[PDB]
C-alpha cells in the first residue's frame, strides 16, 4: 500500500548468539524510514529503492519477553511499527544421571534439568524430557523436569540400557547411561 | 449425645496471612465430629475451611478488603447437623498490623530536654492510617511511663518527647492499631536506646 | 442475596471510594505491564498513548442521574472483566503476573459494592475468539491503550463518586 509498510520476518525464534537479517518494505509515499532497536540506531542497507535490509549480528538474551524492534518514520505518515524477536537460551546436557531401585517394583531415576529455555508467549512452551529404554522400547514424556518414577513389567530381567532426551522447538540434547539392576 | 450450637464466633487477619476464625466447642461428644467453616459474600462464594484439628482453621483464599463478608461455622457428627449464628464484618476492621521497626531516637543540640523519635510503619503500603502508643522509661526503673494516647492520635512517624532529664539515657518502645479504634493492637517493637543532650 | 450488604449506606459509600482511590493509580497494573513488556522506550510510551480505546468520558458520567450512572459502571466494569480475561487467556503465564489476578478481585469486589448499592436505593440493574495472536507488538500496543484508558476511567469513576459523597441529596 503507498500510505502502508511491512516488515519480515514476524516474531521470529532464535538462539543465543546468531545472526539474522530482517528486510523492510514500505510504500511510495513512505520516505526516509528509520529503525531502532530498544535504545540504538541501526545502519540499514537499502537493497532496492523501496525496500532496506536490516543485519544483526551476535543478538544478545535481553528477557524471556523478547526485544522491541520498533521502526518510526520520520516523513509520510506518523506511526509507529514493528515486531518482536524472541531470543531462547542454549539448551544444556543433563549432568549426573543416576537411577535407584528400593522395593524390585519403582526405579526413581533423577538428573540436572540445566537452564530453563522456555519463552512466555505461544511461541516456546514445552521442554520435553522423554526416557526411552532399548530392550523393552517404552518410552513416554514425564510430567516432571528432574525427576520421574519408572514402573519396571514383571519377568526378572536384570539388565537396563536408558537413553534420556531433551527436545524443545530448536535442537535436541541426549545422554545414555547403563547399569545394572543389583548393582544398585 | 449430639454436640451443642457452637459460639463466640471471631476471626483475626494477621497483616501478611490470610483470615484466621476461632470459635469454642463446647462439652465433649465422645463421637467423631466434623467441623467445617462457610464463607460467602453477598453475590460469590468461597471454599470451605475444614478444621483438620482443634477449633481454628486458616483460609486459602488471599483477603479482600472494603467489602462485607458473611462467615459461619456448622457442626456435623453421626447424630446431628447444627450450625452457629453467622457474623458480618469488614476484613479492613480485623487488621493486625506488625510492629513498627527502625526505631531510632535522636536528640537535639539546643534543647536538652527533648528526644525526638522515628520510626517507619508498614502499613500495608500506605493503605491504613496507623496511630501510635509509644511508651518510655529509664534505665533503672522497671515501670513504664505512657504519654497521653491523645497526643499520639495523629497518622504520624516522629513524635518529639519533652520534660526529660538532661544527661539521661531512656528506652523506647511502640505499637500501632488503626485510626478508627478498630482491629487489634500490634506487639511491642524492639527496645531502643537514646541519650539526652548534655 | 441477603446474607451480606447491610443497610449500611455510609460505610457502602466510602468503601466505594475507596475502592476507587486504590485502583485509579497507575502504579497498579500498568507500571508493572510495561516494566515487564521492554516498553521502557519514550517512543512506546508515545504510541502507548496514542492508541486509546473509547471509553466514557467524564462530563458524560457527570450528567447522568444514578441509576443510570450505575448501570453504565456496572456493564463498563463487565466489559473490562471481559478484556483482562482475554489478556490473561493470550498472554499464557499465570506466575509471572500477579498483578492481573489482584486487579480482577479488585473488580469483582467493586462489582459486589455497586450491586448491593443499587439494591439499596430499590433499582433493578440491567441483566444481558481466538487464542492464538498472529502480531505481538500491535497485541502489546493494544493492551498498553486499554490499560491506560481503565485508568483514566477508574480515575473519573473515583472524582464522580466524590462529588456524589460531597452531595448526598
Ligand atoms: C554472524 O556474522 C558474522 C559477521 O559477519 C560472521 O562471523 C564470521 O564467522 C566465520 C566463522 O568463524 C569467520 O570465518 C568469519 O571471518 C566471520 N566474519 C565474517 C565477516 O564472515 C558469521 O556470518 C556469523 N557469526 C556467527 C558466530 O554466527
Ligand atoms: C512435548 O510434550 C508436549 C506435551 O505432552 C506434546 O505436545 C503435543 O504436540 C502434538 C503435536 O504438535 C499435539 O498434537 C499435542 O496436542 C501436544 N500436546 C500433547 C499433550 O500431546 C509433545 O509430546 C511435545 N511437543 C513438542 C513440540 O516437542
Ligand atoms: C544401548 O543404548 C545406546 C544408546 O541409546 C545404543 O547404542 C547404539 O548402538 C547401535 C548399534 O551398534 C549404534 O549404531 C548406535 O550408534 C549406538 N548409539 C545410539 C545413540 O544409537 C543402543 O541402544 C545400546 N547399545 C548397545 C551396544 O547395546
Ligand atoms: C549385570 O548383572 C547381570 C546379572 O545380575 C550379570 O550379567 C552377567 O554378565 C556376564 C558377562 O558377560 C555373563 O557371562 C553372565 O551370563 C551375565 N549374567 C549372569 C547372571 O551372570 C552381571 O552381574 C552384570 N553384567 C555385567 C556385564 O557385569
Ligand atoms: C469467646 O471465646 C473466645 C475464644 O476464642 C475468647 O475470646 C478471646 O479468645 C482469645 C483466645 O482464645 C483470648 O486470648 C482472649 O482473652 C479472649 N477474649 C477477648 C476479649 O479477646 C473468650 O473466651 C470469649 N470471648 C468473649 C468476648 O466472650
Ligand atoms: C553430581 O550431581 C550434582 C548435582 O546435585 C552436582 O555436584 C554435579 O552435577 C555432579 N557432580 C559432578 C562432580 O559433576
Ligand atoms: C469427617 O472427616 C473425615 C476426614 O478427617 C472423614 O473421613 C469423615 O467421613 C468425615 N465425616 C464424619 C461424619 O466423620
Ligand atoms: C532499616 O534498617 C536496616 C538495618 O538496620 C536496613 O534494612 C535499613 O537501614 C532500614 N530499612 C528500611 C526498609 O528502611
Amino acid at each position: 500500500e503507498p500510505d502502508k509498510s511491512l516488515i519480515f520476518p514476524k516474531d521470529k525464534v532464535l538462539e543465543e548468539g546468531s545472526n539474522v537479517t530482517i528486510c523492510l518494505m514500505y510504500g511510495q509515499n513512505v520516505y526516509n524510514v528509520s529503525c531502532k532497536l530498544q535504545d540504538e540506531p541501526i545502519h540499514g542497507e537499502q537493497l532496492d529503492s523501496h525496500v532496506s535490509l536490516l543485519k544483526l549480528n551476535n543478538v544478545v538474551f535481553l528477557s524471556d519477553t523478547g526485544t522491541n524492534i520498533n521502526c518510526q518514520a520520520t516523513k509520510g505518515p506518523k506511526r509507529i511499527f514493528g515486531t518482536v524477536l524472541f531470543v531462547s537460551k542454549v539448551l544444556e546436557e543433563p549432568k549426573n544421571v543416576s537411577c535407584e531401585t528400593r522395593d524390585f517394583k519403582t526405579l526413581d531415576c533423577s538428573w540436572e534439568p540445566g537452564v530453563d529455555t522456555t519463552l512466555t508467549w505461544r511461541k516456546q512452551r514445552f521442554q520435553n524430557y522423554t526416557l526411552c529404554e532399548s530392550f523393552s522400547k517404552r518410552c513416554e514424556v514425564s510430567n516432571y523436569r528432574n525427576s520421574y518414577t519408572w514402573q519396571i513389567t514383571e519377568g526378572s530381567q536384570e539388565m537396563y540400557n536408558f537413553t534420556l532426551t531433551a527436545e524443545n522447538q530448536l535442537r535436541k540434547r541426549s545422554v545414555n547411561i547403563n547399569f545394572n539392576l543389583t548393582h544398585r | 449425645f449430639p454436640p451443642d450450637k457452637p459460639t463466640n464466633l471471631t476471626c483475626i487477619v494477621n497483616e501478611g496471612k490470610n483470615m484466621l476464625c476461632q470459635w469454642d466447642p463446647g462439652r465433649e461428644t465422645y463421637l467423631e465430629t466434623n467441623y467445617t467453616l462457610k464463607s460467602e459474600w453477598a453475590t460469590e462464594k468461597f471454599p470451605d475451611c475444614q478444621s483438620k484439628h482443634g477449633t481454628s482453621c486458616m483460609v486459602s483464599y488471599m483477603p479482600t478488603y472494603y467489602v462485607n463478608i458473611e462467615v459461619w461455622v456448622e457442626a456435623e457428627n453421626a447424630l446431628g447437623k447444627v450450625s452457629s449464628e453467622s457474623i458480618n464484618f469488614d476484613p479492613v476492621d480485623k487488621v493486625k498490623p506488625t510492629p513498627p521497626y527502625n526505631l531510632s531516637v535522636t536528640n537535639s543540640e539546643e534543647l536538652s530536654s527533648i528526644l525526638k523519635l522515628s520510626w517507619v510503619s508498614s502499613g500495608l503500603g500506605g493503605l491504613l492510617d496507623l496511630k501510635s502508643d509509644i511508651q518510655y522509661r529509664t534505665k533503672d526503673a522497671s515501670t513504664w511511663i505512657q504519654v497521653p494516647l491523645e497526643d499520639t492520635m495523629s497518622p504520624r512517624t516522629s513524635f518529639t518527647v519533652q520534660d526529660l532529664k538532661p544527661f539521661t539515657e531512656y528506652v523506647f518502645r511502640i505499637r500501632s492499631i488503626k485510626d478508627s479504634g478498630k482491629g487489634y493492637w500490634s506487639d511491642w517493637s524492639e527496645e531502643a536506646s537514646g541519650t539526652t543532650y548534655e | 442475596a441477603n446474607r451480606g450488604c447491610s443497610n449500611s449506606s455510609s460505610q457502602l459509600l466510602s468503601q466505594l471510594q475507596n475502592q476507587a482511590n486504590l485502583t485509579g493509580n497507575t502504579e497498579s497494573l500498568l507500571e508493572p505491564y510495561i516494566r515487564l513488556q521492554n516498553l521502557n522506550t519514550p517512543d512506546l510510551r508515545a504510541a502507548c498513548t496514542q492508541h486509546s480505546v473509547a471509553f466514557p468520558s467524564e462530563d458524560t458520567l457527570r450528567q447522568l442521574s444514578k441509576p443510570h450512572f450505575l448501570s453504565t459502571v456496572y456493564t463498563t466494569l463487565d466489559r473490562v472483566l471481559y478484556q483482562l480475561d482475554a489478556l490473561r487467556q493470550k498472554f499464557l503465564k499465570t506466575p509471572a503476573f500477579p498483578k492481573l489476578d489482584s486487579a480482577r478481585h479488585n473488580i469483582l469486589g467493586i462489582r459486589n459494592n455497586v450491586f448491593c448499592m443499587a439494591r439499596l436505593l430499590n433499582h433493578s440493574l440491567e441483566i444481558p475468539r481466538s487464542t492464538t495472536t498472529p502480531d505481538v507488538f500491535n497485541t502489546k500496543i493494544g493492551s498498553c491503550g486499554f490499560l491506560w484508558g481503565y485508568h483514566r476511567f477508574m480515575g473519573s469513576v473515583g472524582r464522580v463518586f466524590r462529588e456524589w459523597d460531597d452531595g448526598s441529596t
